[PDB]
RNA sequence: AACCUACUAAAUAGUGGUGCUAGCAUUUGCUGGUUAUCCACUUCUUAGAGGGACUAUCGGUUUCAAGCCGAUGGAAGUUUGAGGCAAUAACAGGUCUGUGAUGCCCUUAGACGUUCUGGGCCGCACGCGCGCUACACUGACGGAGCCAGCGAGUCUAACCUUGGCCGAGAGGUCUUGGUAAUCUUGUGAAACUCCGUCGUGCUGGGGAUAGAGCAUUGUAAUUAUUGCUCUUCAACGAGGAAUUCCU
């Protein structure tokens, strides 16, 4: 222990950025939107914000024993001192990152760039949305370089609702 | 074992590195977070820094 | 009336201090006198030669009893100037340990000043003795 | 001060130490247009002499003049700080020097010689007539030599 | 922080901040109290410390 | 004058100048009127003031140069030369020793010789450079009060800078001179030369 | 530039359009009409609309 | 206790607080008398309140003064302001009115502004210069 | 070197009889008269004040300002 | 960033009373010491919640419109001053030398992998750019006064460092507070103010170059990391054509 506040709460920011990092790279064919972490006495918690919590929990009770293990192993918990919880998430038509990955496994599962950029602006707006945009930068087939958009409804894109209204 | 594949590695940009990338150059070393301009721009906001002023 | 020494003008008090301090003889200085700078960041050791280790004195006397307690370093930080590194940008630097911690000690010999608790030198009571007395000294020769 | 009236007691320049010495000149300063003689020295010299500062080169009894030149080139007997000399450790004998005069070019030399004798890398370079002390020569120093 | 990665162009500058913010309460009570209103009033983000001692 | 005391004293003269007259430094604002028509309202005296030093802000607004103690602007105007850009208090103490110097020498308000020599030089017009067709003639015009009192200052100011520059006198000496050799138009000032040269050029290609 | 936007002197607009009793020539009564009257979510632009409101009564 | 009050003065970052109660009659500044102070130049600059509103307001009460922060013209603009709002205060708190408005009449009719804090403050240097407006320099080629 | 470094006994006696009609007597004053320097210039402006001629109504460092007896 | 003697408070912020106490005057007083000897308070400080400005009040100008101008008021009236954010499209601007971001190409064991030794990016006839120090007397020099705010600081370690001695200095050594509004630290910074010395002379302005010595970081200082002491005492006497920045 023993640590200054400021390297404190700086460190727990990297904390969670390595974590959700982490959970990105290994929960993405499901889905998986977020983390958040609850500190305890007794216990340190962790909440698994995805949209597949039958594959992330695994036959009788793995994976998420995996996962935990994993993640004890690295930051060095004693066994018992972190929980590992997921959770579905509310309609995922609002998550930025779970559509993004949805994309991205649209074209990975081979889909014609319309129809994948449309169809998810589609879904999100029938979400209950004020607005939805798709940036599609990159080359497909063609040699030269191109770029899409694709919005659709109301969104702003200056000042505090930034920090507000709009998931990026 | 093999006395030949080390040498002094305790200060200077060589000893460290980058959390995330390995990268000793740029690195942002304070508060004792240790990750580099180039990767704490793109995790800023998911440790805690963000932009106000 | 009633005297103190912050009820007399900075410059004419230590300027008496100095006189009092010449005219009572007794001192301590350490020997180094004349020979020596002062400061780092200094370039000519002071013109007063035979001297000024009474003005430094008084001047460490005066601004001791104005507050709690301070030590050597201190003194040398209010003691600095400015260092003229040449072609280079000035920067203040800390003045001599030795000077400051001999005119302390050379004090607290003639019983001006005491080691205090906590740290530091602290105002001793013949200090504000014999400095509230000067000043009313000063202030007589005004009157 | 105080206002003096002297007679022709003082005469203007004065000879020592193979130098020429402007009087009628505070000779704190006076002193520094020797070889080897800077305001320090000079002035702790000066202090050591037991004369006055207030007076000019131009007084200064015969007296005091041979104080002077005395006090100078023997440091260490006069009691002077051994750091306050110049030329500390020699380099053969080992003695506190303080070259003075004449004196220090003819030692920049002994010094120098006495590198490219060796031949070690601060001799080549003031043998190739360039910068030793390590800085940099790609833009500064054209007129130079 | 520079805002470019390389080096190339106007230098623009960012400042990035971060706000801590401490605040401490003292409170006189016996060990039932205060274990009853520790372990509960949790909440993920607020760090939560209890000293004691005079000393 | 009715003296009074209470605890912490207050000195003879000190009591004696500042509860009755209000006048400067120890300098009298009673009297002195601007010599010339014009330049009033911009040249000061009154309301008076003790040290030419004031956190006025003369410069957020267009004319708000024009209120402010003309004393005072010759100080401000003092401090630049680079170098002492700012400090303030070196030109104001100079000032002072300006104003002695100017008061020991033929008597006179040495405020009111200042103001004889900043209503002496502002000249009455000038030349500006209108095109004409490439070749830019020179055109006479009427220059306003405040460019008047603005040019006499910095006039004034510079030649004494470099009077004052690498010679035996100092700031205060070399400026009062100025300001008494530009009391009434001398031609031996460096001030009374450009304003008559101004108005020579400007009556030239008329 | 103190012109004061397009939803300023909307929003003015419509509040002299349908409430000409209530309202007078004061800025604080109008400002805490505005308050009970209307949904402006902030102080600057609720007092910017009261300061317009202001002056299109007072002239009207 | 004695009928007393308290003041500040602020300028640029130097804040002045100044105690004003029934006494004597002594104007004392962090512990050395108003006949100090120096700047010296200064000097008029805080004696300045004293002179505007006349000596002898100051025989019923004690006027102590301390100063930190900000520099020296910065803390000499402080304890003025601080000494004047003070007079002002008193005379609000304690005596009358009209006494009150008379004083604040005869201050800000000269003043310097000895009752207003002035709002001036630095602004912050933006990058691509050695200031806030003072940019860099450039050579295009 | 050019000059006034010195005392030369005629010229103190010039200093005793050359300032009347000097309502401005000062450093840059005494060398303007062709003569001493700025050192031994302010031992006069010391010394004449020892008694009569000098009047002090200045001050300090670098500026000096005398006026003649009354 | 400015405004709150209105609101909740705070021995990690501070104020007044009070004892314990030092000093000067004595006739009450003045000026200090006292992390708990108590009692009160929050004007100063601190961040919580609110309030406050809407270019208002009056008057000018303008198609009596938007607006602008002037005065009074005001903490503040140039978008209140400063920034954060920031649409649509554009460049073949820069970045595969930030990335375990990547397509294809190249190499892959005598490596273009990687590590170890030493050198090198600093090399110097010259050209171009950002600069730093200066040519001095609104000054150097030496005493003396002595005044800020933005930060940062040591765990499975050696960070910020008070203080006490030693040393001219650089420094060393003996101890300590502090994971911090608590300790460093009021960061006693510097120009600046004051009393002097010098006195217009490449002068005591200037400090390049250069020698000799002591020190610190570090496994290592040579082509000199830096730091200090003595001595050496260059160009530069205000800068041509041009040209940067600023309300
Ligand atoms: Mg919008
Ligand atoms: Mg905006
Ligand atoms: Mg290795
Ligand atoms: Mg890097
Ligand atoms: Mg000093
Ligand atoms: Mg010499
Ligand atoms: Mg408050
Ligand atoms: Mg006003
Ligand atoms: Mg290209
Ligand atoms: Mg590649
Ligand atoms: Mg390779
Ligand atoms: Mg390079
Ligand atoms: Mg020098
Ligand atoms: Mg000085
Ligand atoms: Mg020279």
């Amino acid at each position: 222990a023993l640590i200054s506040k400021k390297r404190k709460l700086v460190a727990d920011g990297v904390f969670y950025a390595e974590l959700n990092e982490f959970f990105t790279r290994e929960l993405a064919e499901e889905g998986y939107s977020g983390v958040e972490v609850r500190v305890t006495p007794t216990k340190t918690e962790v909440i698994i914000r995805a949209t597949r919590t039958q594959d992330v929990l695994g036959e009788n009770g793995r994976r998420i024993n995996e996962l935990t293990l994993l993640v004890q192993k690295r930051f060095k918990y004693a066994p018992g001192t972190i929980v590992l919880y997921a959770e579905r998430v509310q309609d995922r038509g609002l998550s930025a990152v779970a559509q993004a990955e949805s994309m991205k496994f649209k074209l990975l599962n081979g889909l014609a760039i319309r129809r994948a950029a449309y169809g998810v602006v589609r879904y999100v707006m029938e979400s209950g949305a004020k607005g939805c945009e798709v940036v599609v930068s990159g080359k497909l087939r063609a040699a030269r370089a191109k770029a899409m958009k694709f919005a659709d409804g109301f969104l702003i894109h200056s000042g505090q609702p930034v920090n507000d209204f709009i998931d990026t | 074992e093999n006395v030949w594949f080390s040498h002094p590695r305790r200060y200077g940009k060589g000893s460290r590195q980058c959390r995330v990338c390995s990268s000793h150059t740029g690195l942002i070393r304070k508060y004792g977070l240790n990750i580099c301009r180039q990767c704490f721009r793109e995790k800023a906001n998911d440790i805690g820094f963000n932009k106000f002023r | 009336p009633g005297v103190s020494v912050r009820d007399v003008a900075a410059q004419d008090f230590i300027n008496a201090y100095a006189s009092f301090l010449q005219r009572q003889g007794k001192l301590e200085v350490p020997g180094y006198v004349d020979i020596v700078k002062t400061s780092s960041g200094n370039e000519m050791p002071p013109q007063d030669a035979e001297g000024w280790f009474y003005k430094r004195a008084a001047s460490v006397a005066r601004h001791i009893y104005m507050r709690k307690q301070v030590g050597v370093g201190k003194l040398n930080k209010l003691y600095g100037g400015a260092k003229s590194r040449g072609v280079r940008p000035y920067k203040h630097i800390d003045a001599s340990g030795s000077i400051n911690r001999k005119v302390l000690q050379a004090l607290e010999k003639i019983g001006i000043v005491e080691i205090s608790p906590k740290g530091g030198r602290r105002i001793s009571e013949n200090g504000q003795r014999d400095l509230d007395r000067i000043a009313a000294q000063t202030l007589e020769e005004d009157e | 001060s105080l206002v003096v009236q002297e007679q022709g007691s003082f005469q203007h320049i004065l000879r020592l130490l193979n130098t020429n010495v402007d009087g009628n000149i505070k000779i704190v300063y006076a002193l520094t247009t020797i070889k080897g003689v800077g305001r320090r020295y000079s002035n702790l010299v000066c202090k050591k002499a037991d004369v006055d500062l207030h007076k000019r080169a131009g007084e200064l009894t015969q007296e005091e003049l041979e104080r002077i030149v005395q006090i100078m080139q023997n440091p260490t007997h006069y009691k002077i700080p051994a750091w306050f000399l110049n030329r500390q450790n020699d380099i053969t004998d080992g003695k506190d020097y303080h070259t003075l005069a004449n004196n220090v070019e003819s030692k920049l030399r002994d010094d120098l010689e006495r590198l490219k004798k060796i031949r070690a890398h601060r001799g080549i370079r003031h043998f190739w007539g360039l910068r030793v002390r390590g800085q940099h020569t790609k833009t500064t120093g054209r007129r130079r030599a | 922080t520079r805002k470019t990665p390389n080096g190339e162009g106007s230098k623009t500058w960012e400042t990035y901040e971060m706000r801590i913010h401490k605040r401490y309460i003292d409170l006189e009570a016996p060990v039932q109290i205060v274990k009853r209103i520790t372990q509960i009033t949790i909440e993920p983000g607020v760090d939560v410390e209890v000293v004691v001692a005079s000393n | 004058f009715t003296p009074v005391v209470l605890a912490t004293p207050i000195p003879e003269e000190v009591q004696q100048a500042q509860t009755e007259i209000k006048l400067f430094n120890k300098w009298s604002f009673e009297e002195v009127e601007v010599k010339d028509a014009s330049l009033v309202d911009y040249v000061q005296v009154r309301q008076p003031i003790f040290v030419a030093h004031t956190a006025g802000r003369y410069a957020n607004k267009r004319f708000r140069k024009a209120q402010c103690p003309i004393i005072e602007r010759l100080t401000n105007s003092l401090m630049m030369n680079g170098r002492n850009n700012g400090k303030k208090l070196k030109a104001v103490r100079i000032i002072k020793h300006t104003l002695d110097i100017i008061n020991v020498l033929t008597d006179q308000n040495p405020i009111q010789v200042v103001v004889d020599a900043i209503t002496n030089t502002g000249p009455r017009e000038d030349t500006t450079r209108v095109g004409g067709g490439g070749a830019a003639r020179r055109q006479a015009v009427d220059v306003s009060p405040l460019r008047r009192v603005n040019q006499a200052i910095a006039l004034l100011t510079i030649g004494a800078r470099e009077a004052a520059f690498r010679n035996i006198k100092t700031i205060a000496e070399t400026l009062a001179e100025e300001l008494i050799n530009a009391a009434k138009g001398s031609s031996t000032s460096y001030a009374i030369k450009k304003k008559d040269e101004l108005e020579r050029v400007a009556k030239s290609n008329r | 530039g103190r012109v004061r936007t397009k939803t300023v002197k909307r929003a003015s607009k419509a509040l002299i359009e349908r409430y000409y009793p209530k309202l007078t020539l004061d800025f604080q009564t109008n400002k805490r009409l505005c308050d009970e009257i209307a949904t402006i979510q902030s102080k600057r632009l609720r007092n910017k609309i009261a300061g317009y409101t202001t002056h299109l009564m007072k002239r009207i | 206790a004695v009928p007393s009050v308290q003041t500040f003065g602020k300028k640029k970052s130097a804040t002045a607080v100044a105690h004003v109660k029934a006494g004597k009659g002594l104007i004392k500044v962090n512990g050395s008398p108003i006949t100090l102070v120096e700047p010296e130049i200064l000097r008029f600059k805080v004696y300045e309140p004293l002179l505007l509103v006349g000596l002898d307001k100051f025989s019923n009460i004690d006027i102590r003064v301390r100063v930190t922060g900000g520099g020296h013209v910065s803390q000499v603009y402080a304890i003025r302001q601080a000494i004047a709002k003070g007079l002002v205060a008193y005379h609000q708190k304690y005596v009358d009115e009209q006494s009150k408005n008379e004083l604040k009449k005869a201050f800000t009719s000269y003043d310097r502004t000895l009752l207003i804090a002035d709002s001036r403050r630095p602004e912050p240097k933006k990058f691509g210069g050695k200031g806030a407006r003072s940019r860099f320099q450039k050579s295009y080629r | 070197a050019q000059h006034a470094v010195i005392l030369d006994q005629e010229k103190y006696d010039r200093i005793l009889k050359e300032v009347p009609t000097y309502r401005y007597v000062s450093v840059s004053v005494l060398v303007d008269r062709l003569k001493i320097g700025g050192s031994l210039a302010r031992i006069a402006l010391r010394h004449l004040e020892k008694e009569g001629i000098i009047k002090p109504i200045s001050k300090h460092s670098k500026q000096a300002i005398y006026t003649r007896a009354t």
